[PDB]
RNA sequence: GAUGUCGGCUCAUCACAUCCUGGGGCUGAAGUAGGUCCCAAGGGUAUGGCUGUUCGCCAUUUAAAGUGGUACGCGAGCUGG
RNA sequence: AGCCAGGAUGUUGGCUUAGAAGCAGCCAUCAUUUAAAGAAAGCGUAAUAGCUCACUGGUCGAGUCGGCCUGCGCGGAAGAU
């Protein structure tokens, strides 16, 4: 959880 | 090979004592042999400053008492418990 | 200003002056490090 | 370490023996050259035969007394570099004179050949022998 | 592994071994083994050292050369640790592994250091574990 | 007056001293080719301190220095790696006979005119790296 | 925090402090810290000492704690009335005269005891000394 | 052979270990806004909901809603929860 | 004491580290020129760089520095009529 490019 | 000057006690005890350490000297001893122990009074800082050096204490030392040289080395020597002061020394003859 | 009962020089360019009877110390190099004692 | 007057005593004997065996000695100022080229002086000293020493000048004073170069005294202001040529007595001019050529700033203020003090200008001519 | 016991967070980088076990002629069924399965999985995490681990991002940061140094320091501020530095005809590249939770309107901090002429790419590389304060604050 | 090292053949590629001359706006293929000429001619693959003095009017003037002792000691002794300890461990031994190579190779970098000397302070710095001197 | 494994008794008379101190020499080791005062020293006040002694030598050389707390202090509890018996024990002290050798050090040079000694005398409320050792 | 005991109200007075306003040093003080000390007592320094409450919490302000001493100031001034 | 000048070379010692170049740390602390220069006492740098210091040659002219013991002072030191 914590950006544009998805990811945690 | 140290020369301390030295003078016999005029009077001994706790308050005799006391009076000299106050007068910036301090009482001493000079003891075995068949020659009778004599007391000695010596100034404070001229042997303060000379027992500074270690070979001092091991070496043998002359104390001169009414023009009399006397060669004796430091049995004992009692220290002040806090100040760096000497309260007594005890000399052994040879 | 450290207004400290403690004051001393932290650094060699610190400098301890008395001004008006107060023990200072003024540092050319550190303004942190200026002091009084008080 | 203020040296001391037996560690100036030593430094004497050494600059009096050094000055017994010089043919020519060359007084100048090294102030303001710095190490990368002072280091690089002695390196072309070494190799001409010159021992460059810098003395202190109240040290030179008591060495000199008693030698061919006491004109040498007055010569002592400032700073004082001493370039004792042991083997030629030109060589020892000829690198002063290459290193001033380099650095405008390498005063050299006197020069002494034979007893006789030389002036700056005479330096030129013990750099042309 | 779906839901971790401690925290509820996905299971990751854990392999088991089944080497024993017990049945019954009429009683044992596939549902009974799944939940005792279950129950030995609790069991054994729970004594087993658990962790709770945060995603790490690879981050580049390029930086006119003056700010450097204070871009570097930011970067440390955070629990990001430095991997790389690339000196570039245009800007320096500086290369660092930093927790995306420490990763939040990092484009606003960097543009006051660098005077907005700083940019940055992120992308997620692994999962090392988060220190015991932030774990902790995971936890709560 | 700018200082950078280049390894001997590294000269060729552009980025290695591409921000250095971009930064004071050289041209990175004239410094190329007269670097990568001594470079060449020099045993390839050795890292070379360069003094590159470049006057503001498009004007480079660079020194080319000896290889450094370390690369040089190291290199002798064949070890790519030095003494985490210097003294309680010792990584590997190097000879007498191969300090005086090195010797007369940097001897145009220190002001000592003594040999020895010279053999010397490259001793010395095989106790600083931890090579035992015979 | 330094205390009695085992005693004869648990509680003790409150005492006084008067004489000058025995074990006024650095024995044990190079240099020592030499109480100037008398006063009573807590086992929390010596482990603070050792504490910040031991830190500044980084755990180099020897330390020698020359004083142990074997006086049990007893303290009654807080709004309870005189009397009902004497307190419960509280803390240990070692009661200190002038001249005794708190601590001893050695295996480090002079100059760094001289440091390490002042960090652990500030945790100290008596007035002490640096020494060294003498031939007597 | 009696010094009325909590809170409120009316009326205060002082201290300063200063809440605001005034002056200043350092700041991890760009500015705005702070933090922390030093100096300073001239003046100012809420209204209500709940509860007997002091207090506290809450709503809404305000430059700010100081902390204490005064027989926990004040019942031959009031009240009596 | 001040002032002038140098304060280096091997070298950016090895290790480590994203980097660690005298100056985070860790170990070694050597050798050279030599007036003297620490594998560095500081400031500084992301590392560099840069600025000092130790040390040294000049200038200058007479005392100067650091501890020990001790007398009497100073700060620490804010309350309510
Ligand atoms: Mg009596
Ligand atoms: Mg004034
Ligand atoms: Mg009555
Ligand atoms: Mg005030
Ligand atoms: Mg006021
Ligand atoms: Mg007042
Ligand atoms: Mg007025
Ligand atoms: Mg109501
Ligand atoms: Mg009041
Ligand atoms: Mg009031
Ligand atoms: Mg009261
Ligand atoms: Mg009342
Ligand atoms: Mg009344
Ligand atoms: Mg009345
Ligand atoms: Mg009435
Ligand atoms: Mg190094
Ligand atoms: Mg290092
Ligand atoms: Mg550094
Ligand atoms: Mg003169
Ligand atoms: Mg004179
Ligand atoms: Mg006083
Ligand atoms: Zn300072």
């Amino acid at each position: 959880x914590c950006w544009w490019g998805x990811s945690g | 090979m140290f020369t301390i000057n030295a003078e016999v006690r005029k009077e001994q005890g706790k308050g005799a004592s006391r009076r000299l350490r106050a007068a910036n000297k301090f009482p001493a001893i000079i003891y075995g042999g068949k020659e009778a122990p004599l007391a000695i009074e010596l100034d404070h800082d001229k042997v303060m400053n000379m027992q500074a050096k270690a070979e001092f204490y091991s070496e043998v030392l002359t104390i001169v008492v009414d023009g009399k040289e006397i060669k004796v080395k430091a049995q004992d020597v009692q220290r002040h418990p806090y100040k760096p002061k000497l309260q007594h020394i005890d000399f052994v003859r040879a | 200003m450290k207004v400290r009962a403690s004051v001393k020089k932290l650094c060699r360019n610190c400098k301890i002056v008395k001004r008006d009877g107060v023990i200072r110390v003024i540092c050319s190099a550190e303004p942190k490090h200026k002091q009084r004692q008080g | 370490m203020a040296l001391n007057l037996q560690d100036k005593q030593a430094i004497v004997a050494e600059v009096s023996e050094v000055a017994k065996g010089a043919l020519s000695a060359v007084v100048a100022d090294s102030r303001g050259v710095t190490v990368d080229k002072m280091t690089e002086l002695r390196k072309a000293g070494r190799e001409a035969g010159v021992y460059m020493r810098v003395v202190r000048n109240t040290l030179l004073r008591r060495a000199v007394e008693g030698t061919p170069f006491e004109c040498l005294k007055d010569a002592f202001v400032g700073p004082t570099l001493i370039a004792y040529s042991m083997e030629h007595p030109g060589a020892a001019a000829r690198l002063f004179k290459e290193f001033a050529k380099a650095n405008a700033k390498f005063e050299v203020k006197a020069a002494a050949f034979e007893g006789e003090l030389i002036p700056a200008s005479q330096i030129d001519r013990l750099a042309t022998l | 592994l779906k839901a971790g016991p401690l925290a509820g967070y996905p299971v990751v980088d854990m392999g088991i071994r089944l080497h024993f076990g017990s049945y019954h002629d009429v009683d044992s069924s596939e549902l009974a083994f799944k939940l005792a399965a279950s129950i030995a999985f609790k069991e054994g995490f729970k004594k087993a050292k658990p962790v709770l681990l945060e995603p790490i991002m690879k981050v580049e940061v390029e930086t006119p050369e003056e700010n450097t140094g204070d871009v570097i320091g930011d970067l440390s501020r955070r629990r990001g640790m430095l991997k790389g530095q690339e000196s570039e005809v245009t800007g320096v590249k500086i290369h660092a592994e930093v927790p995306l939770s420490e990763m939040f309107g990092y484009a606003t901090q960097l543009r006051s250091l660098t005077k907005g002429r700083a940019s940055y790419t992120m992308e997620f590389l692994k999962y090392d574990e988060a220190p015991s304060n932030v774990a902790q604050a995971v936890i709560e | 007056y700018v200082k950078l090292q280049v390894a001997a053949g590294m000269a060729n590629p552009s980025p290695p001293v591409g921000p250095a001359l971009g930064q004071q706006g050289v041209n990175i293929m004239e410094f190329c080719k007269a670097f990568n000429a001594k470079t060449d001619s020099i045993e390839k693959g050795l890292p070379i301190p360069v003094v590159i003095t470049v006057y503001a009017d498009r004007s480079f003037t660079f020194v080319t220095k000896t290889p450094p002792a370390a690369v040089l000691l190291k290199k002798a002794a064949g070890i790519k790696s030095g003494s985490g300890k210097p003294n309680k461990d010792k990584v590997g031994k190097i000879s007498r006979a191969q300090l005086q190579e090195i010797a007369q190779t940097k001897a145009a970098d220190m002001t000592g005119a003594d040999i020895e000397a010279m053999t010397r302070s490259i001793e010395g710095t095989a106790r600083s790296m931890g090579l035992v001197v015979e | 925090m330094l205390q009695p494994k085992r005693t004869k008794f648990r509680k003790m008379h409150k005492g006084r402090n008067r004489g000058l101190a025995q074990g006024t020499d650095v024995s044990f080791g190079s240099f020592g810290l030499k109480a100037v005062g008398r006063g009573r020293l807590t086992a929390r006040q010596i482990e603070a000492a050792r504490r910040a002694m031991t830190r500044a030598v980084k755990r180099q050389g020897k330390i020698w704690i020359r004083v142990f707390p074997d006086k049990p202090i007893t303290e009654k509890p807080l709004a309870v009335r005189m009397g009902k018996g004497k307190g419960n024990v509280e803390y240990w002290v070692a009661l200190i005269q002038p001249g005794k050798v708190l601590y001893e050090m050695d295996g480090v040079p002079e100059e760094l005891a001289r440091e390490a000694f002042k960090l652990a005398a500030a945790k100290l409320p008596i007035k002490t000394t640096f020494v060294t050792k003498t031939v007597m």
